[PDB]
């Protein structure tokens, strides 16, 4: 996985 | 030959998956990660298909709204720059990421910044 | 209802005469100016299908190269925004107009600003 | 016409 | 007359208390609320004091740390823009607001926005 | 220690001469090239006295108006960052410059861009 | 108060 | 010489 990848995930 | 389609990478992680078609568009999937269906997006652009001759790069941009089958972020980056053709080609870009706010929050709706997308990993 | 599709106007005399898809596609033409072909762009883009319903506004993006039979700058711009609804509707935007630099040019590409439009021509 | 517009025709 | 020195107010609610010097130096005070000394923060910039007579405005710009004794948000924001004189008298800016971040969370670490100050409260 | 007074190179050609003081002012000198009077110019800004500790860079900033005793390019760069420290330490920024223009050509008035300062050219 | 104070005074 | 301190000369 990746920080930018991760914020997108967050937002479900 | 105009060198933009194919495979492209930046250095957070994302692949770039580009047509760039006869008439002047950019079509294909943008990867927020590798080896996830919820991590594939579309993207859809332009890009100027009779650059001048003087060693100058080719002026494009594309946007991908951050909107698929299994997520939504409820936003939207613009990527503005440049291909820049050679051994060591790259795509050269400044971009803007709105996400949807309030009125009152519109002031911290935008992030910028910049990336280089290689045809070869980082 | 996206309120999307239609005519918009911004101030700097330019007309975003735009398609938005069920998919999330935009689409359309982009007028530099009014009352000749000359001055009249593709457009392409992407936007939020399915935004918040909290008071926030649909994020979206599009492209024009600046390439059309009559004219080509060597140029694109990219607008990064947000459609806001109600009486007085408008879509927000900052915005990336690139050129296609040398690489010794290439700190002097890319300018930057904003534009408001509205249904309503100021 | 308008300064943008003849920004863009200048370029040719 | 320069006519930058005073009081500037912005859409946000903020307050610009600036002092210009005969030698180019902008100094005072930037106020993110009214009435709250956890509010106020030390500015510090540059402006064209031989600005060109031809109409054009006068190119300027400053900083702020959002850093006082009461608060420290690890962040700071530049305004960039010019200053156009009249009975409706403008500052005219874009902003970067840059956060301290990690490596990995860089591509977060920037907002970028514009903003208008008058001589009244809007 | 935070790291930022000195001399920082950048890949346009410039160097950006800097002293950090306690208070969290940003002063010092800004050249355009080397070895020329006519390419100096005074600088101004403000950083993060104060940082993070858990890895975070340090916030800050400074501005450029492009005039001095020689030359007035009626303009001037802001540039937004923070600074990175280590053995490869670097001030990361995003930059801003407006030139003073009509407001028929305020469209076209301001350059967007990006540059890393290091400590070795 | 307003937005952008208020984000300031929530990072304290 | 370098493109952004010729530009700054070309204003004089």
């Amino acid at each position: 996985g990746n920080s930018f990848d991760d914020w997108l995930a967050s937002k479900g | 030959e105009a060198g933009i389609t194919g495979t492209w990478y930046n250095q957070l992680g994302s692949t770039f998956i580009v047509t760039a078609g006869a008439d002047g568009a950019l079509t294909g999937t943008y990867e927020s990660a590798v080896g996830n269906a919820e991590s594939r997006y579309v993207l859809t652009g332009r890009y100027d298909s009779a650059p001048a001759t003087d060693g100058s790069g080719t002026a494009l941009g594309w946007t991908v709204a951050w909107k698929n089958n299994y997520r939504n972020a409820h936003s939207a980056t613009t990527w503005s720059g440049q291909y820049v053709g050679g051994a060591e080609a790259r795509i050269n870009t400044q971009w803007l990421l709105t996400s949807g706010t309030t009125e009152a929050n519109a002031w911290k709706s935008t992030l910028v910044g910049h990336d280089t997308f290689t045809k070869v990993k980082p």
